[PDB]
């Protein structure tokens, strides 16, 4: 604790540049820090959590403040379909005059926003820059508060005990009823009091919200139980959003489908959704036994779920202790569920646009889908990484004897071998069918293509009421008890939306959609295979039966026993990242091309070209690259210059990653030795001495540095393309 | 914007002065 | 315990020997930073603000003949002499003085106080009495000048009005 | 019957809170049935109570004083002091903007240092040693405790009173003094 | 439109977050 | 430094000691195996962690095990 890093004496004693790198890379692995106790670990994490939350509120503050100060929110409200929202001003003294003009948006040099903040803020009732700014100040206070809380809870009297941190039943009650439930109840309050009034051109703010009742009938219906009153007189189908013209009085409805003007969910549906959700969460958070002698014990629930056959051995006996005592098990489950939520957000927000006019902001739609699927992809890789770490660091076989978790390890070869089978099957046949299609199309015979109708997915569209395919099942059947039950509620609005081919609600699907879905299945299964193999072999294999003794991350076990490069569970994380990027690539390529085709009104292009891979390269990548790569050229530059420059930058970063991934350490260490030699023997230069002996990056470090360049290049390349291709085209 | 001078002060600060100060501070911190 | 704020404990790193000590440090910046640096920073920010307050007071019934036809308002003046190329000569000259007075050790890491208490830069040509309560008189004038200067420039930005015109009979 | 050991004086059926021993100036009852002091810092809660007491007391007197008469240059259109209408006016005037600045200044440069000192256990919550006229006496005397107990009892009453003030004015749309005079 | 005063009020509150952030950072 | 451990299944074949390019290891008398000798790791301050010893060990699993630890001038194989 007398040289960086203070938390590792083993690193601090390292006389080489490795000390600095490993200091940075291990700074947050609190468990492995010198003299770390379980109590200090939890308390450090809790305080770090306050830091991270404060960061989220400062970032959000920044976005509100920049739009308030430098944006065109007020001008965008006036004309949301034509006006481009501004992110923030550019001040760059490297700009030539031509670049200042190219990026001039009105009277300001500025970036256009593709984050959808204007659409969201406008939908939730924000109407002017002073309201945004008030938001910014409000969130600076929230940041400051969390920084105070963070600071308080690492002061001796305010450090919570380990028993506090392992109070599962209490945290679940509060998080369900309070964090989810009451937040959703309070948010309902915002929609009913502020957002819905704002949608009907009625200003409700801090100035008047005490006096201005969000419904004419007040709270008399709510206490008399005459709740139908709140659903009467919804906004007409002629309602001009932000105005009273065709406005209703309803605050809670079940209209289904879209506001025809804003092509977004009804605010009164979203109000009533959140009321329903709030109640479900408040009830759900009264499940678990705290201090009042009612509710469930989570251990008692788990221990009871042992099938009497003995087919799951001891069932869930021991799982309670295993989960409660492992932060990595907890982080794994949390990342797994959050990943799924992030993917569901991506899928549901494009299909059922919540925000006024954002269906028309094509760049924002594409940006948001892509952003969230890459976050979801990172989260699920992380979930499995912490699954693997859990197995090495926290899993005790003796405490999990013959339970569901121990039984996974018992048949790991059955699991891995079957994931291998499904991956091989999907890979052979998906690549096979695409290559069949490419060859017969290349030979001028597209009628010889294997074009398998996605009839199961088409049948599901028909169950939700899509008439197009000729199936008359459930909601697409007039006589179904499913149809008749919903006819007076959401079904008219929903059927209108689902049978409209202009929106993204249950897009029409054909053979193109069949093939890419099997590509997506291949990617999910293979990424899963790598991560699961990583987790189930983390503790040991036939090649390294004592792997758990070497920990999550180590270079290898040397060239003996045939050679052991990339044997650590960390190496499975490293390999899975490539497959995650590849898979999210296929997903987001598919989303983007399907939407470009829809938005152009040339669905036929996607339908015909998507069934062979040259179609993707030519009609998606090559065709849509033109606006991007002409951001600058010999004749001049335009506002896409920054995406053109970023695009090349990202290709460079991607390719630089290959150096670290392909060329390994020994080459570099030998080269550095000659440079050290040269420096010491060069006059004048040799008066200057390094304090840290320069060495080549470590074996694992280069995998990480290579993967970061690869990942950054991968993401920035696609970001520049998906933005510039969409912005350039519309 | 209203305070259109501010980017002329803060972008150099965040972009040149503060990164040099931070690099200088971290250099001394990791070399002592 | 703190003389200025009895309800708060005394700032430990502060001492009564230091000039202008009231034990006033509610934020405890004397814990965060070396007192010798803060002390040096205080007197300097003072000495600079002192000259800044005089600058505004003199250039108002005068403005040196050879620079005549320049606005005496803070921001317009700054913009004029930067365009002129006078402020860049002053910047390098102040830069020169800073290196000369501190004798190379200019960094918070480097600056040292071997045989000099904070503020003692070895500038006493008239040879007036230093080691006494005269340091507290410099500090009080410096502290007042720092708030003074802040009051001038904010008055200059608010209603575009002269320092001496403000104290006649005006309200917004 | 009563509980076995030490019982809460204010509620003889409930057990006495662990931290509240009856010694505090305005805490003879040891009144904490919901058990806030069992989970929260007493020094924090005391600082908050005394802060609320002093803000509430000024605010209750402020309403009464502003009702009786307001200054001319402050063109107060609303006669209801705890109305949104009046609050909104003196935000736009910049009057509440000015007192916000010096309240925020106090809280950041005085109140927050003062709170942190109390959590460390080097300051009695609420103590700023402000007694120019010496209407309390020596710090820690029986006279000081009587005034300390008096501060809370007056403050707790003002805190509740301000609830009555706000809510009654919101229904009736009448002054607190106007309501007393007219039924 | 956001006034010079509003931008500077934001900056002092961001300064306060800076102070509180450094306080937390220094302790963690 | 690296940690080098010898487990009881060592058959005293000497192959790890012959393989070690840093002279970390030596053979010591021992009654536990027929060879009458066991590998020993007395000079692990000189161990570079090359695992030539493990490569040479014929037992299943290994009787000699190298746990890479805290890096030093010596362990990093630096001639500067
Ligand atoms: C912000 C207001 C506030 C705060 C922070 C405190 C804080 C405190 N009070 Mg005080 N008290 C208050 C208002 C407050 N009081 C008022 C208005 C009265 C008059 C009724 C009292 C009467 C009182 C007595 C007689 C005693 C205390 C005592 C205390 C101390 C111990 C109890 C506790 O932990 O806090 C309570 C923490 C809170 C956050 C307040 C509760 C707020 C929640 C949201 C509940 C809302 C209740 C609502 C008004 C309906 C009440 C009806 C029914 C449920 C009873 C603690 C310093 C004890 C002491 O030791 O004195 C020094 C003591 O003996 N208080
Ligand atoms: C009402 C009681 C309550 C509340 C409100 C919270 C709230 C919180 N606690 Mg918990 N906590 C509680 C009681 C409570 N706690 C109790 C009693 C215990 C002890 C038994 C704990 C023990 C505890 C620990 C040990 C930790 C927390 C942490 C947290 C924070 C989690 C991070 C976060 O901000 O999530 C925000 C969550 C939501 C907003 C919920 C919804 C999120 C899902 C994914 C919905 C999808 C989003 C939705 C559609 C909205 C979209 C918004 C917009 C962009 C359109 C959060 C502030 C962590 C922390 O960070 O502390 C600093 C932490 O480490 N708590
Ligand atoms: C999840 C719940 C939630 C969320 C995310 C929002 C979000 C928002 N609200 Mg809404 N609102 C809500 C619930 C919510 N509200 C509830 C329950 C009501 C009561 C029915 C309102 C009534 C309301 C009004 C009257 C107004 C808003 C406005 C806003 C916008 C700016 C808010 C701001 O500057 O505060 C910054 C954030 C904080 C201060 C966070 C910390 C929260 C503190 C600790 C709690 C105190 C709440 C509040 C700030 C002050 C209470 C006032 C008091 C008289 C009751 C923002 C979009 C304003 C707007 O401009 O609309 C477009 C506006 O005028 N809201
Ligand atoms: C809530 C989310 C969360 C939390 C609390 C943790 C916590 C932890 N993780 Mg986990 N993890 C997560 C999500 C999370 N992770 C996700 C989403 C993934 C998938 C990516 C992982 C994958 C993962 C692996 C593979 C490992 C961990 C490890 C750890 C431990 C800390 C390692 C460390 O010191 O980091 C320090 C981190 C760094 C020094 C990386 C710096 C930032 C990177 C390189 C991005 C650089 C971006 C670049 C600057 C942008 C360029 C811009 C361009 C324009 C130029 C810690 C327990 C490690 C561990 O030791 O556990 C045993 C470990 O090996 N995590
Ligand atoms: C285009 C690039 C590419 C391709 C085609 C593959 C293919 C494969 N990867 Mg690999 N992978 C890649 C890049 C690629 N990877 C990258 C960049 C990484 C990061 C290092 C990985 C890391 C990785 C890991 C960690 C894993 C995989 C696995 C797989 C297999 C997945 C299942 C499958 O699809 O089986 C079907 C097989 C194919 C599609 C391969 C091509 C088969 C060809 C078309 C047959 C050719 C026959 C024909 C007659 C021509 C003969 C030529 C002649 C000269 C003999 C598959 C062999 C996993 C696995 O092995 O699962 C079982 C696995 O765990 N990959
Ligand atoms: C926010 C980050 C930032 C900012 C504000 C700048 C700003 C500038 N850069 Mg850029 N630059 C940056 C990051 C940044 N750079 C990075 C990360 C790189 C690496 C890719 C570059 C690579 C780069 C190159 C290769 C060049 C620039 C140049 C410039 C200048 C062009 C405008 C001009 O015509 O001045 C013309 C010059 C002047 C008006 C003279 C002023 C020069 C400085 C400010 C002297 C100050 C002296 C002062 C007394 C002491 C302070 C010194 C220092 C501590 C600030 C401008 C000062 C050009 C330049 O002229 O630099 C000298 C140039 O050739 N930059
Ligand atoms: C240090 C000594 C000092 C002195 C003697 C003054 C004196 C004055 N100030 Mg200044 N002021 C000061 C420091 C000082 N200030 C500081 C540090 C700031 C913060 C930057 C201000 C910010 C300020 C503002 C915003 C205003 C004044 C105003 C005034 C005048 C008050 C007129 C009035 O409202 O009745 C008066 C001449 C007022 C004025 O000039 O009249 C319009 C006024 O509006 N002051
Ligand atoms: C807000 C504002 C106000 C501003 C008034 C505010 C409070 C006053 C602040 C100004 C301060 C006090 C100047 C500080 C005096 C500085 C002088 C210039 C010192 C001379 C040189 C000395 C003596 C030392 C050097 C030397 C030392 C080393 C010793 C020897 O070697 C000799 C020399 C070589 C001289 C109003 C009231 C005008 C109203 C307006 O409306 C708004
Ligand atoms: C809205 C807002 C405004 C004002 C905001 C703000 C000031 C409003 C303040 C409301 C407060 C003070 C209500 C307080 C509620 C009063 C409670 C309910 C009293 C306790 C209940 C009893 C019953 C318990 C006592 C007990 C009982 C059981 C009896 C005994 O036996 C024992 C004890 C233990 C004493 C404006 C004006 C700024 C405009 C802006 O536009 C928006
Ligand atoms: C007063 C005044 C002025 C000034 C002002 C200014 C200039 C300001 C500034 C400001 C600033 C300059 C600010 C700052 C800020 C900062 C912050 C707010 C930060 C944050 C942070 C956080 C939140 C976190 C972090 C972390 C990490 C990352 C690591 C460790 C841990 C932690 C978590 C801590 C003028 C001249 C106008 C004049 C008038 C008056
Ligand atoms: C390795 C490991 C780990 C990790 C893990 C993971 C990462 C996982 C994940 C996983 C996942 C990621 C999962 C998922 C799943 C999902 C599901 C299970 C779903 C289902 C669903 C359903 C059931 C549906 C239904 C429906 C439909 C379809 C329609 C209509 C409606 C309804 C609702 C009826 C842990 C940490 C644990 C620990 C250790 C080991
Ligand atoms: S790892 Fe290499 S240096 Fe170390 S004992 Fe084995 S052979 Fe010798
Ligand atoms: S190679 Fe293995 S079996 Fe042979 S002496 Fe060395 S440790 Fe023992």
């Amino acid at each position: 604790t007398t040289k960086f890093p203070k938390f590792s004496q083993a690193l601090a004693s390292d006389p080489t540049t490795r000390r600095i790198w490993y200091g940075i890379a291990t700074a947050h692995d609190f468990e492995t820090h010198d003299g770390m106790t379980e109590e200090n670990l939890y308390q450090k994490i809790f305080a770090s959590h306050f830091g991270h939350l404060a960061l989220i509120f400062l970032w959000t503050s920044g976005n509100l403040f920049h739009v308030a100060w430098q944006g065109n929110f007020e001008q965008w409200i006036a004309n949301p379909l034509k006006t481009k929202p501004l992110a923030h001003a550019i001040w760059d003294p490297h700009f030539g005059q031509a670049a200042l003009k190219a990026f001039t948006r009105g009277e300001t040099v500025a970036n256009i926003s593709y984050s959808g903040l204007y659409h969201w803020w406008y939908t939730i009732g924000l109407r002017n820059n002073v309201e945004l700014y008030s938001g910014a100040l409000g969130l600076l206070v929230l940041s400051a508060v969390f920084l105070l809380a963070g600071w308080l809870h690492i002061q001796p009297k305010f450090k919570p005990s380990l028993s506090w941190f392992k109070n599962n039943e209490s945290r679940l009650n509060h998080h369900l009823a309070g964090l989810f439930g009451v937040s959703s109840l309070a948010w309902t309050g915002h929609l009913v009091h502020v957002a819905i009034p704002a949608s009907r051109g009625q200003h409700v703010g801090w100035d008047n919200f005490i006096s201005v009742a969000p419904h004419p009938a007040g709270l008399q219906p709510f206490f008399t139980g005459n709740w139908s009153v709140y659903a009467q007189s919804p906004d007409s189908m002629q309602h001009v959003f932000g105005t009273n013209q065709g406005a209703g009085t309803a605050i809670l409805t079940f209209l289904g489908g879209f506001h025809p003007q804003t092509q977004s969910l009804w605010l009164t549906d979203m109000a009533h959704h959140h009321l329903a959700i709030a109640v479900i969460f408040i009830v759900a958070g009264h499940m678990y036994r705290t201090n009042f002698g009612i509710g469930h014990n989570l251990k008692t629930i788990l221990e009871a779920h042992r099938p009497p056959s003995g087919r799951l051995g001891k069932g869930h006996i021991g799982i309670y202790q295993t989960l409660t005592n492992s932060l990595h098990f907890q982080l794994g489950l949390a990342l797994a569920c959050l990943s799924v939520v992030t993917s569901l957000v991506a899928q549901h927000m494009y299909a059922m646009p919540p925000y006024a006019y954002m269906a028309y902001d094509y760049v924002t739609q594409a940006a948001l889908y892509t952003h969230h699927q890459y976050i979801a992809g990172l989260l699920i890789v992380g979930a499995f990484a912490h699954g693997a770490i859990f197995f090495i660091r926290d899993y005790d076989p003796e405490q999990n004897q013959d339970n569901v978790l121990a039984r996974m390890l018992t048949h790991k070869e059955a699991i891995i071998s079957h994931l291998s089978w499904v991956s091989l099957f999907l890979g052979f046949h998906t690549l096979g069918l695409y290559v069949h299609n490419d060859v017969v199309v290349a030979f001028g015979n597209p009628e010889k293509q294997i074009l398998i109708e996605p009839i199961f997915a088409q049948w599901i569209q028909a169950t939700s009421g899509k008439a197009l395919y000729g199936f008359h099942v459930l909601l697409s059947s007039s006589t179904s008890n499913a149809t008749t039950a919903a006819q007076q509620l959401w079904l008219p609005g929903w059927l209108e939306a689902i049978n409209n081919e202009s929106n993204s609600l249950f897009l029409t699907i054909g053979p193109g959609d069949f093939l890419v879905h099997h590509a997506i299945a291949l990617g999910l299964h293979t990424t899963t295979l790598i991560l699961v193999k990583g987790a189930l072999d983390a503790r040991g294999s036939k090649l390294m039966p004592d792997k758990k003794d070497f920990g999550y991350s180590f270079p290898c076990d040397g060239p003996g026993r045939g050679g052991t490069c990339d044997i650590s569970a960390w190496d499975a994380f490293y390999l899975a990242m490539f497959w995650m990027l590849n898979t999210i690539g296929w997903i987001t390529f598919y989303w983007h091309w399907k939407h470009l085709s829809l938005w152009q009104g040339n669905v036929a292009q996607f339908n015909e070209s998507s069934t062979y891979l040259m179609g993707w390269l030519r009609d998606y990548l090559w065709l849509n690259s033109s606006p991007l790569i002409n951001g600058y050229n010999p004749y001049g530059m335009n506002s896409l210059s920054v995406w053109a420059w970023m695009f090349l930058f990202a290709h460079l970063v991607w390719a630089t990653g290959f150096m670290f991934l392909i060329s390994w350490r020994g080459y570099w260490q030998e080269l550095i030795e000659t440079l050290a030699w040269a420096h010491e023997r060069t006059p004048l230069a040799n008066l200057i001495k390094w304090k840290d002996k320069p060495v080549a990056l470590s074996i694992v470090q280069a995998r990480l540095v290579g993967l970061v360049h690869f990942t950054v290049g991968y993401i920035l390349t696609y970001a520049a393309f998906v933005i510039a291709s969409t912005a350039g085209k519309f | 914007m209203s305070a259109s001078y501010l980017p002329s002060i803060l972008v150099p600060t965040v972009g040149l002065i503060l990164p040099f100060a931070t690099m200088a501070i971290l250099f001394v911190a990791i070399e002592k | 315990q703190s003389p200025a704020m009895p309800f708060l404990s005394k700032p430990p790193n502060l001492s009564p020997d230091m000039p202008g000590y009231r034990g006033f440090d509610p934020l405890r910046l004397s814990d965060a930073f070396d007192v010798n640096w803060l002390l040096e920073g205080e007197v300097k920010n003072g000495r600079v603000a002192m000259l800044a307050c005089l600058h505004f007071f003199v250039t108002e019934y005068y403005q040196f003949p050879f620079y005549a036809g320049a606005p005496k308002l803070a921001a317009p003046a700054h913009d004029y002499f930067v365009k002129s190329g006078a402020m860049i000569q002053i910047l390098v000259f102040i830069g020169f003085l800073e290196m000369v007075l501190h004798r190379g050790k200019v960094l918070y890491s480097d600056m040292e106080w071997k045989g000099r208490k904070p503020g003692e830069l070895g500038f006493n040509p008239l040879n007036l009495p230093n080691d006494k309560a005269m340091k507290d008189r410099e500090i009080n004038n410096g502290r007042l000048a720092m708030l003074g200067f802040a009051g001038i420039i904010h008055g200059e930005f608010l209603n575009g009005k002269m320092p001496i015109e403000q104290i006649t009979n005006f309200q917004p | 019957q009563a509980p076995s050991g030490a019982a809460m004086p204010s509620m003889p059926f409930l057990k006495r809170p662990s931290k509240l021993d009856g010694s505090l100036p305005g805490g003879e009852g040891c009144f904490d049935p919901l058990g806030f002091t069992e989970v929260f810092s007493l020094e924090w809660m005391r600082e908050a109570e005394v802060k609320h007491c002093r803000v509430a007391m000024l605010a209750v007197l402020g309403v009464i004083a502003q009702e009786f008469g307001t200054l001319d240059f402050y063109h107060a259109q609303s006669k209801l002091q705890l109305s949104p209408d009046l609050h909104n006016q003196f935000v736009q005037n910049g009057a509440l903007q000015q007192v916000l600045l010096f309240v925020c200044a106090w809280e950041f440069f005085v109140g927050l240092p003062a709170l942190i000192e109390s959590l460390e256990g080097r300051r009695e919550p609420g103590y700023f040693g402000f007694d120019p006229l010496k209407l309390g006496g020596t710090y820690g005397s029986a006279q000081w405790k009587r005034m300390a107990a008096g501060e809370l009892r007056n403050g707790r009453l003002a805190m509740i009173a301000f609830g009555g003030f706000f809510h009654q004015q919101l229904l009736t749309k009448q002054g607190i003094i106007e309501q007393l005079t007219h039924f | 439109m956001i006034t010079d005063n509003q931008v500077f009020v934001a900056l002092i509150m961001a300064l306060v977050c800076g102070y509180l952030a450094v306080k937390l950072a220094a302790q963690l | 430094a690296h940690t080098v451990k010898i487990y009881d299944n060592c058959i005293g074949c000497t192959q790890c000691v012959r393989a070690c390019p840093l002279d970390v290891l030596e053979m010591v008398p021992w009654d536990g195996c027929k060879a009458g000798q066991m590998a020993s790791a007395p000079r692990t301050e000189d161990c570079v962690g090359c695992k030539r010893c493990e490569t040479a060990c014929p037992t299943d699993f290994l009787s000699i095990r190298v746990y890479l630890g805290g890096e030093t001038t010596r362990s990093m194989g630096l001639a500067y």
